[PDB]
């Protein structure tokens, strides 16, 4: 229906940045927001951030001002601009993507985000 | 009200023709003429536009390259068409679309060859 | 599909409350099986029961039970607070013999967190545009049914009072507003386009109803303003004229 | 064990042809199809058992496998009517069906004469909300969501008003009260240029 596979992730070493890009394919005339979650050996998906098309953006308790989302309607891919490590932040990270119109959710494959010190 | 079109026909690929279209009825409508065109094994899509609103609009591939124009009197509406590809080969539709609906004419076969 | 029943159509709770799906087929077939399809995925079967006292786990099943006693009955029942389920109900029965399976009309259920956020949908009928009118000579009336959780109403349209199916084109599934929450209320909007020779005749009342699926009695009701049960809204226009 | 079906998604228009497949490792005794439009549950569209046999039942033709280990589902002119979600299935693990993904189809319908227009709704009752309709347009125009939060706009349905034979493709926005007019509730959409917006 949209279908995003999500684009970049593995292994990074504290304080360093990795910018996760999701590349948003498929009908996203529909989606209202996209976002980022995150969901990590031990738990349920803590949302990440957000950024609605049209450019706003939340972000969530978590790294919230360290990753900035950002994103590029030319390519569709939504990007997650985590200039910042810290071991808590190794999760699995997927991207998400919600449209009022049904189902509101979509979401994709992932990736993993591994810090090792 | 009614639209006769004329004006279609063979080309080789390389070609130039120019399609037109009579009218009859609303000149005191208007809104936008454009010709649509339908590719057979295809549903119509929009080829050229001109608004009275906006300037003139294209698209497909059939930009850089054919023309729409029409007339002072609203009368008439003509599309010419530059370098035919004989991918373009196809009913052209016109439309006028004004306040009372739109309207659409018969169409003309253009063949475009290989 | 078959001649197999399950009701009711759509069940409610608040969460941590048991409840019991009933199934019965009136065809003989010998394994029963139920569906949870979540929204715009696949089935997957919880459990079934081949025959009778015997049942074996299905895909998922954690969280739920079903006791088989007649080949003619299947309750699939929840055990609550589990993961949260609400998704599609599907029981489906097959004579074992090459395994084709009919199924049942479903249950919706929707189990809320809190039970307060539930509301009745209001709903409109917006009366349709002067310009749509003149330029396409059919004429939409939208009902915009908004407000309103869980996302069972069932929304038709009737008109001179007896229900039509012509023209109508309701979204079939309901737009969640304020997806990233849940417990977020939905709207639906539905159109009926009737031509526009039939909006302009000042005799016909359209009027655009929506079952709404509620709230039971005990539950409590505490809060201030009407307790949401089941019940009806409409909406509802004249034609006029032009 | 697992059949696979692909597509996930296919779209087509009305009157052509298509075709979704479904395969597996591991032959299959049977396999069945069953078409499933949303909350209605999954119906039976016909059972196939020998090899490389074909049923036709209407439109469908399908056809299975030589060494039963794939099947594949043609439909000769889709219709409305053919939209939903096909899956297949088969023979379990000791009887209990094993689904595809199944395909979602959506056939969307052969709007000829389009006249794309949005017009604003509105009502002399009490509601605060007030919704512009784009219809009318072509199958082929996608009409993206708001980038302000109090559109909303609905997603496309086609709707069948038989009987002059006028299949139409639609949506709603409406948008919180705002102080929103028509234009711009679709300048997030790529939207035809042609489409007649109303004074
Ligand atoms: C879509 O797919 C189908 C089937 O996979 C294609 O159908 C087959 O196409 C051929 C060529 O048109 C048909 O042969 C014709 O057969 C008869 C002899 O029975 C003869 O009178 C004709 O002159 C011609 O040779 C074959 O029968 C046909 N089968 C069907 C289902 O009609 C098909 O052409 C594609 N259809 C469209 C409309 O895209
Ligand atoms: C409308 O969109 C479809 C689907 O395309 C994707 O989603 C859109 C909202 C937009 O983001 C696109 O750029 C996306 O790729 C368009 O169909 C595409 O058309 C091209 C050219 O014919 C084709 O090669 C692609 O494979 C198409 N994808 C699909 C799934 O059909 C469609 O033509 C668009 N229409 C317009 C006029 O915008
Ligand atoms: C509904 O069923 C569940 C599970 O059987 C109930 O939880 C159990 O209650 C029994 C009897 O009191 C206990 O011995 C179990 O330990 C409980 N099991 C679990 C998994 O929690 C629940 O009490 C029932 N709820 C209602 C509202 O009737």
């Amino acid at each position: 229906d949209v279908q995003l596979v999500e684009s970049g992730g593995g292994v990074v070493q504290p304080g360093g940045s990795l910018r996760l890009s999701c590349v948003a394919s498929g009908y996203v005339h529909k989606i209202n927001f996209y976002g980022w979650y995150r969901q990590a050996p031990g738990k349920e998906r803590e949302k990440v951030a957000h950024i609605s098309i049209g450019d706003q953006t939340d972000y969530a308790d978590s790294a919230k001002g360290r990753f900035t989302i950002s994103r590029d309607e030319s390519k569709n891919t939504v990007y997650l601009q985590m200039n910042s490590l810290r071991p808590e932040d190794t999760a699995a990270y997927y991207c998400r993507a919600l449209s009022r119109i049904w189902p509101y959710d979509y979401w994709g494959q992932g990736t993993l985000v591994t810090v090792s010190s | 009200v009614q639209l006769v079109e004329s004006g279609g026909g063979l080309v080789q690929a390389g070609g130039s023709l120019r399609l037109s279209c009579a009218a009859s009825g609303s000149i005191v409508g208007i809104h936008s003429v454009g010709w649509y065109r339908q590719v057979p094994g295809r549903q119509r899509e929009l080829v050229a536009t001109i608004v009275t609103d906006t300037g003139t609009h294209y698209r497909d591939f059939v930009k850089g390259r054919f023309t729409i124009s029409r007339d002072i009197a609203k009368n008439t509406l003509y599309l010419q068409m530059n370098s035919l590809q004989p991918e373009d080969t196809a009913v052209y539709y016109c439309y006028f679309n004004l306040i009372r609906g739109r309207y659409w004419a018969q169409g003309t076969l253009v063949t475009v060859s290989s | 599909d078959g001649g197999i029943t399950q009701s009711p159509k759509y069940l409610f709770r608040k969460e941590g409350q048991n409840v019991t799906l009933s199934c019965e087929q009136n065809l003989n077939h010998d394994a029963m099986y139920w569906y949870r399809q979540d929204p715009g995925q696949g089935l997957r079967l919880i459990y079934y029961s081949q025959i009778v006292n015997d049942f074996q786990k299905g895909d998922i099943a954690e969280g739920y039970s079903v006791s088989r006693e007649k080949k003619e009955s299947f309750p699939l029942t929840v055990t609550s607070a589990q993961k949260n389920p609400t998704a599609f109900y599907l029981c489906a029965s097959s004579s074992r013999s090459s395994y084709e399976q009919y199924f049942g009309p479903g249950t919706r259920l929707t189990v809320t967190e809190d039970l307060k956020n539930v509301f009745p949908p209001e709903v409109a009928v917006f009366e349709p545009s002067e310009a749509e009118i003149s330029h396409t000579q059919k004429a939409t009336l939208v009902c915009l049914a908004t407000g309103f959780y869980p996302d069972h109403v069932e929304l038709s349209w009737w008109v001179n009072g007896k229900e039509v199916h012509s023209g109508v084109c309701t979204d079939p599934q309901p737009l969640k507003e304020q997806p990233a929450l849940n417990d977020s209320r939905y709207s639906l909007s539905s159109r009926l386009r009737v031509s526009a020779t039939f909006w302009q005749n000042p005799r016909n009342h359209f009027r655009c109803q929506v079952q709404f699926y509620g709230l039971s009695e005990n539950d409590e009701w505490t809060q201030d303003r009407a307790k949401p049960v089941t019940q009806i809204v409409s909406a509802e226009a004249w034609g006029r004229a032009d | 064990q697992l059949l696979e079906q692909s597509p996930q998604f296919l779209s087509i228009q009305e009157g052509e042809n298509l075709t979704v497949y479904c395969n597996s490792s591991s032959v299959f005794s049977s396999l069945q199809w069953y078409r499933q439009e949303p909350g209605e549950g999954p119906v039976l569209l016909v059972t196939v058992v020998t090899g490389g046999e074909v049923k036709k039942l209407k439109r469908l033709t399908f056809q299975f496998g030589d060494a039963r280990k794939d099947s594949s589902l043609h439909i000769t002119a889709a219709q409305p009517g053919d939209t939903g979600l096909y899956l297949c299935a088969g023979a379990g693990s000791q009887g209990n069906l094993i689904f595809g993904k199944g395909t979602k189809l959506s056939v969307k319908p052969n709007i000829q004469n389009p006249d794309p227009a949005v017009y604003q709704l509105r009502d002399s009752k009490s509601s605060d909300k007030s919704v512009c309709l784009f219809t009318d347009f072509d199958s082929q125009t996608n009409v993206s969501q708001s980038k302000d939060s109090d559109v909303y706009i609905t997603d496309k349905c086609v709707l069948d008003m038989r009987s002059m034979d006028f299949k139409s493709n639609s949506a709603v926005a409406w948008s919180n009260k705002s102080d929103f007019a028509c234009a711009n509730a679709f300048n997030n959409s790529i939207i035809p240029e042609d489409t007649f917006f109303p004074s």
